[PDB]
């Protein structure tokens, strides 16, 4: 709610369009008890990485087995499981 | 050499699945050649190829050492695309139930854990974790569990010397594990299998038939096809298995009662009863009577005129009932469950992801009270890409350049801590005062 | 076809196929068949390549029972050759009720009996009983899911608006409100002759609002439909 900034973002647009691939968002439940926003930089070979077929296939299998037969476990252990092996599958395809 | 070896390596595991395709293509026009073979008496029979042109023999020939060479180089590829992954998931798990349930330390894997038995191979290795990205797996066991067992036991158990724990001024059964991991996987197995047809196809060249079965690994249109026979087959051989005894039930009632209608011999100078024993009859009525259409009733003897007329005709109704018509509905309703199974469990993934965030697990209905609300929150506040972007950009980072929430979070994370995830709560639901 | 039926009229059978365009009830059945009907055909590619590896094997090691032939003078053998075996096969064996075993040799009083039985038994399974079972599921399986279909539509329509995405428990306060709200405040056929309006409307002609409107559907900007939000919703204390 702050005018003087919307004021001051307007010769940013090209370099605040530049780095919309490059710039990620999360939210986090932080140390003091609340939400908090976290940014952070993804690369474009992450980017690349992650748009294959065989990767998007992997993360609608894994939504599939969330939903379905997900049950007895922690939904975000699976989610954390799923990302590491994604991540190794990522980097191992960055390799090669 | 080894720049060269590597291109070739990265190669092949670049183009695994174009050579599998490749190898396929080759299956298929092998068995178009085998299609024209015949088999001529000159005793002694020999199989020719019947051709007005001379060229499908050599053709036949190039094209099964082509095929051998294509399996084998997959194999390779394998070798050099999933194996990482596998040894990585493997590592992984281990190195986990090394940390947080003490495997190898506080308990002890089962006999009827043979995963166990076998991973007990690897801790003491110094290569172990090789695919696994933390290092300090056994630096941390160490630590735990020092002060209530001991650090030189636990040190001798993860093959740590006790001057290598302090500054102090080939691995062959790592590789053995190794392979002891990949060949109990299925898809090694099954390329291992589709390499030794097609080295026996040179033995014998309608082993080539064999890859055809490929198209059902192939294609996924038909790997859900047959997922409606897989989805319930245990209940397929249940139903095969309640048909055998039901049938033997029905052989053991003609065999005691019904042993003068199963005469199948056209002259009477030589008998050809089929229930003159149990073995006989069974086998008759397992192999003639469940294939036949009306049942049993449609291969024996006419039974009108004779003292047990009524009896045969229960018989008879009561097997075509039982048998012909209420266990193959029996099998044909399970297939078709299956269908219709798959089908609502999809439509169950698109609602679900469709009504409500995968991360905190709030409804659309709230976030689209903003236009567009829910797509906003689903593609910029809490996407799973940005969340897997993140755990990547902490795996790769130094911890003396962590700042405090990225610290906050590595922290939880290596403690399998997964409070910061949020729950049940949002950044628009926070500060839906001052934002609103 | 109808310029073809003068010079045959039996080229005139070909038009009696309008009957699947030309009733809706029709179309529908036969989208039970055309709802699945790459599946259909991958099964049917399916059940080729098994009897082709029947074929395989009944060439290999089952010869002397395809006998086709009455009169010992003259020999009528199905299975000396793999083209004539695999046509035999798929036009005998398939259509056959019990499968290959059928209409071949009897295999009893041979050394190759039991394999003969295991052969004939799972061709029977495999062939006959499973194969037509998938496609039959696929059929009923078509039939369920447009009735799916169908019945989710019904109910999205009477849940929520297609305009704002408003559930009707919001609306149905007032009584018949979400009627009201569907036939008056947010009715689609009004947005419909609304653009008819503004197009057949000069430019020089239009209105603020009009003006408002029709610039951001020049640029195809869907921003002045009300998602989320209504008058109702909006003037919620002054109304109430
Ligand atoms: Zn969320
Ligand atoms: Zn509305």
């Amino acid at each position: 709610n702050d005018s003087r900034l919307k004021c001051l973002l307007d010769p940013a647009g090209s370099v605040l369009n530049y780095f919309e691939p490059y710039l990620g968002r999360i939210e986090i439940m932080g140390g003091a008890k609340k939400i908090e926003r976290v940014y952070f930089e993804i690369s474009e070979s992450s980017r690349t990485q992650w748009e294959k077929p065989q990767v998007k296939e992997s993360k609608r299998q894994f939504i599939f087995d969330v939903v379905n037969e997900g049950g007895e476990q922690e939904k975000m252990e699976l989610f954390v499981n799923f990302c590491e092996d994604t991540i190794f599958e990522m980097q191992l395809a960055s390799q090669i | 050499l080894e720049i060269y070896q590597t291109k070739l390596l990265h190669y092949l595991a670049r183009n695994f699945y174009n050579l599998r395709f490749l190898a396929l293509f080759v299956a298929f026009a092998i068995n178009f050649i085998l299609l024209f073979y015949k088999v001529t008496e000159e005793a002694m029979v020999f199989f020719v190829l019947q051709e007005s042109t001379g060229y499908m023999a050599p053709a036949l020939r190039a094209l099964a050492i082509i095929h051998t060479v294509i399996s084998l180089v997959c194999v390779v590829g394998y070798y050099c695309l999933k194996v990482p992954l596998v040894v990585f998931k493997r590592e992984k798990e281990i190195a986990r139930k090394l940390e947080f349930d003490g495997l190898y330390i506080t308990e002890q894997p089962s006999e009827d854990d043979i995963k166990g038995q076998w991973d007990r191979l690897v801790i003491n290795t110094p290569s172990f974790p090789n695919n696994y990205w933390d290092k300090f797996v056994k630096r941390k066991v160490i630590n735990k569990y020092g002060d209530l067992y001991g650090a030189e036991r636990i040190a001798e158990l993860l093959g740590l010397d006790k001057n290598a724990l302090d500054f102090s001024p080939i691995d062959m059964k790592y590789h053995i594990w190794k392979l002891g991991v990949v060949f109990t996987d299925n898809s090694f197995l099954y390329l291992a299998w589709y390499t030794t047809m097609s080295v026996l196809g040179h033995y014998n060249n309608f082993f080539f038939a064999a890859h055809l079965l490929d198209i059902a690994m192939g294609f996924k249109t038909l790997r859900t096809i047959l997922s409606s026979v897989t989805h319930n087959g245990k209940q397929l051989v249940l139903t095969v298995g309640l048909l055998a005894v039901v049938v033997y039930l029905y052989t053991v009632v003609a065999f005691n009662f019904f042993r003068k209608f199963y005469n199948k011999s056209e002259d009477d100078d030589e008998p050809d009863m089929k229930c003159d024993d149990m073995m006989t009859c069974y086998l008759f009525h397992m192999y003639v009577g469940v294939r036949a259409g009306g049942g049993i009733g449609d291969e024996i003897e006419d039974p009108a005129g004779d003292p047990y007329e009524m009896y045969r005709i229960v018989f008879d109704i009561t097997f075509f009932f039982f048998v012909i018509v209420i266990l193959l509905a029996i099998i044909q309703g399970l297939i078709i469950d299956a269908f219709g199974e798959l089908r609502d469990q999809q439509e169950q993934v698109r609602e679900d992801m469709e009504t409500k965030c995968f991360i905190c697990g709030i409804g659309n209905d709230y976030f689209d009270t903003t236009p567009h609300g829910f797509e906003t929150h689903t593609l910029q506040e809490h996407n799973l890409a940005n969340y897997l972007f993140f755990l990547m950009y902490l795996i790769n980072k130094d911890e003396t350049e962590h700042t405090g929430q990225e610290s906050y979070v590595w922290k939880m994370y290596q403690e399998r801590c997964w409070d910061f995830f949020p729950a049940g709560d949002c950044f628009r639901k926070q500060y839906e005062d001052q934002l609103g």
